[PDB]
Formats: structure tokens, C-alpha cells, sequence
């Protein structure tokens, strides 16, 4: 599961 | 200026619900790219990330706390909340909230933290016991108190050099620590050495004069 | 979960020297967007953690250029050049690529000092405590360097592991030494089943243990 990095 | 300020209940009993608040200023959770997370630290131990919330309501959780965590926000009031149900002793920790943004993607700003103790213990005064022996080392054992802290002095503060007061440890829900003092053998027992122990929470103050042991 | 393993966990340095801290992730922390989200934080005593480095090697604004991050793959390094006293504290690496976000266990940057053997003192239970049915035996191991030490309790010559709690002071800000207490807590009944009590310390300053003892029956 990847964390948010926009 | 960007600031974060954590608040909490300070102390809870096992099984109760923890409700933490992070009150912030200097930014808004209505602003695109904005987020706030919670991180905790058991004392003398490491950091653990718990939960995270984004300006658009996306929430992330650490699976290590299972269905115990709920994060939420009130952008209107500039607050982020963390709820942890069914607390136990392992939830004793300092809790921090910290900000990240999409364009500054790192925890640049942290709050000072809010400290939580989870315990079923009742307020209990310490039992204070003498530790009797070129230089000589004496001590006092301060056993079975709750909550922290106690203050230990020697000769009402006149003996300040050569003192080691150790961190308290937990024993069956109660704290214990010892203090040692080292003085020239020419000053004891010819001159008196007394430890003074205060435990504000139990309204107690005790003095223990140290006298030489036979074994 | 991604495990972040730091080495060493305790790092003694002389002022002005360089400190190097290793951090390894148990699996790749390259995000799908191509960036490696590895951050370093420093927590000084009584303070909140503060950001030093982000994305492996980028210094956060305001951070002295003596802090520098580097790495490749899953191996990362924080370098602190010309160490100052203000740099002392606990350094954490942190990956934010994957959920849950995870920190390393922390590396304590500490000072070097001159070697010193511990001063060891043992104390029997007080008569006051014994009256109440308890029996705590206390041993102080004071003002030693380096940090590592092996302490054993022996009762009638045999090692005793149960009932022992240890406590350590922070490194002394003056002489850079450490101190510790070791406390063996027994019931009076247990205490009265044996006569000889010993606190034994082994420390790198000597091949011979330091041994302090007392006999109950002489008390």
C-alpha cells in the first residue's frame, strides 16, 4: 500500500 | 505562523476512550494539498506513526492499532481529532500531530505533544528506605508510589554534588527509584546525611537519616 | 510493513568529528512516482522531533550544511560533519513511501569520554522494609565509561535472573560517564532462604569482575 505523494 | 497544539485528557484508566485534539493555526485544511498526521512515542522509546488525514477527507491508518483508531477534522474550527478506543497501558505515550503538504512533502512542523498515562493505579505515597554502607556511597530507595514524580534531595539541598537520582521504573502499576550520594568518608558518619523525599500527589514529605550497616 | 533498521543504535563521537548513521529499508521504498521518500529527523531532549533531510539527500531549509543525506537502493546514510554539542540527541530515519509509514528505532548520538571502571556498591534490605515483609537489594554501578556493562546478581553463588529491574541515568553532561542501578526485589520469605548476596559487574576496563557482597546473617 502506497502513501499519498501528489 | 504555522503552529500545531495537541491536547488530551492527561490520564485514563484501561478500557476508556482516548480523545485527542490538534488545534492548528497558520494554515487551513481547506487548502489543497494539506494534511495532518498523528505520531506517538512511548517514553524512552521510538516514534510510531498512527493516522493521517488529507484536506479532501482521505484517511490513512496504521494497521498495528486495528479498528481502534479514528481520525477526523473540523476545518471550520481548525482542528483534527484522533480517537483511540479501549486504551491499555501500552497507549501510555506522548502524542504529536504534524503537518505535511503536497508541495512541502515532509513533517516540517510538529506540535509540542500531549502526554498520556494509562493506568488503573490509585494515588499512593512512596515507602522511603535507607541504603546504608576515601569516598563512601549512600542512598535512598523510594518504592511503590503513584503517580510521578517524586523529588529527592540530600541534606535539604546542601548536598548537591555527587548525586545520582535514577529514572523511575514500573513495578505492578507503581513506580520505584533510588538516589545515591557520594561523599568523602571523612564527612560520614561524623556528619549527618539525610535524604528528603517529596511526593506532591500524596501530600507527603519524608526524611530518612542514613546510619551505617553492620554487614 | 517496511522495517527500517538503523546502525548503530548508540554512537559516541568526539566534538568536531564526523558521525555516520546507517539506515536500511527491508524492501524498496521507491514510490511509483519515482521518488524515494526517506526522511531524517532529530529529537533533542525534551523537544519534538525536527526535520533534517527529505527525499534521501535534500536538506530542509535552516538545517546546517554539516548535515547531509545520501544513499541508493535500500541503503541510506546520514552524515554529520564537525559535530557540535547541540547535535546530540536521537536521530531517526523514516520512510513515507508505503503505509504504514515507519521510523527506524533511533540512533543516540553521544559523547566519548575517558574509560572509567564503575564504582560498585551493594546494599541489603533496610530493617524498615523487612518489617513490612519486603526485601529489596540494591546495587549502584556509578560513573563508568564506556556505556556497555554486564551486571549479574548471585545468591549463594548462583545467578538470579528473576525480580531484577535496572535503571540508567542519561550520559553525564560534565564527565560523560554513565551510571546505573540494579534492584533485586524479593519477598522477605525468599530473602530469608539464602544468606549470601552478590552484585557482580563486568566492564571493558578490566578482565576481572568487580564483586560486591554481603551476608544476611551479619546484618
Amino acid at each position: 500500500a502506497e502513501f499519498r505523494h501528489d | 505562523q504555522v503552529t500545531l497544539k495537541e491536547s488530551g485528557p492527561g490520564i485514563l484508566k484501561p478500557s476508556q476512550t482516548l480523545s485527542l485534539t490538534c488545534s492548528f493555526s497558520g494554515f487551513s485544511l481547506s487548502t489543497s494539498g494539506m494534511s495532518v498526521g498523528w505520531i506517538r512515542q512511548p517514553s524512552g522509546k521510538g516514534l510510531e506513526w498512527l493516522a493521517h488525514i488529507w484536506w479532501d477527507d482521505d484517511k490513512y491508518y496504521n494497521p498495528s492499532l486495528k479498528s481502534r483508531l479514528t481520525i477526523s477534522k473540523d476545518t471550520s474550527r481548525n482542528q483534527v481529532f484522533l480517537k483511540i478506543t479501549s486504551v491499555d497501558t501500552a497507549d501510555t505515550a506522548t502524542y504529536y500531530c504534524a503537518r505535511r503538504t503536497t508541495t512541502a512533502d515532509y513533517f516540517a512542523y510538529w506540535g509540542q505533544g500531549t502526554t498520556l498515562t494509562v493506568s488503573s493505579a490509585k494515588t499512593t505515597p512512596p515507602s522511603v528506605y535507607p541504603l546504608a554502607p576515601s569516598m563512601v556511597t549512600l542512598g535512598c530507595l523510594v518504592k511503590g508510589y503513584f503517580p510521578e514524580p517524586v523529588t529527592v534531595t540530600w541534606n535539604s539541598g546542601s548536598l548537591s554534588s555527587g548525586v545520582h537520582t535514577f529514572p523511575a521504573v514500573l513495578q505492578s502499576d507503581l513506580y520505584t527509584l533510588s538516589s545515591s550520594v557520594t561523599v568523602p568518608s571523612s564527612t560520614w558518619p561524623s556528619e549527618t546525611v539525610t535524604c528528603n523525599v517529596a511526593h506532591p500527589a500524596s501530600s507527603t514529605k519524608v526524611d530518612k537519616k542514613i546510619v551505617p550497616r553492620d554487614c | 510493513d517496511v522495517l527500517m533498521t538503523q546502525t548503530p543504535l548508540s554512537l559516541p563521537v568526539s566534538l568536531g568529528d564526523q558521525a555516520s548513521i546507517s539506515c536500511r529499508s527491508s524492501q524498496s521504498i521507491v514510490h511509483s512516482n519515482g521518488n524515494t521518500y526517506l526522511e531524517w529527523y532529530l529529537q533533542k531532549p525534551g523537544q519534538s522531533p525536527k526535520l533534517l533531510i527529505y527525499k534521501v539527500s535534500n536538506r530542509f531549509s535552516g538545517v546546517p550544511d554539516r548535515f547531509s543525506g545520501s544513499g541508493s537502493g535500500t541503503d541510506f546514510t546520514l552524515k554529520i560533519s564537525r559535530v557540535e554539542a547541540e547535535d546530540l540527541g536521537i536521530y531517526y530515519c523514516f520512510q513515507s513511501s508505503h503505509v504504514p509509514l515507519t521510523f527506524g528505532a533511533g540512533t543516540k548520538l553521544e559523547l566519548k569520554g575517558a574509560d572509567a571502571a564503575p564504582t560498585v556498591s551493594i546494599f541489603p534490605p533496610s530493617s524498615e522494609q523487612l518489617t513490612s515483609g519486603g526485601a529489596s537489594v540494591v546495587c549502584f554501578l556509578n560513573n563508568f565509561y564506556p556505556k556497555d556493562i554486564n551486571v549479574k546478581w548471585k545468591i549463594d553463588g548462583s545467578e538470579r535472573q528473576n525480580g531484577v529491574l535496572n535503571s540508567w541515568t542519561d550520559q553525564d553532561s560534565k564527565d560523560s560517564t554513565y551510571s546505573m542501578s540494579s534492584t533485586l526485589t524479593l519477598t522477605k520469605d525468599e530473602y530469608e532462604r539464602h544468606n549470601s548476596y552478590t552484585c557482580e559487574a563486568t566492564h571493558k576496563t578490566s578482565t576481572s569482575p568487580i564483586v560486591k557482597s554481603f551476608n544476611r546473617n551479619e546484618c
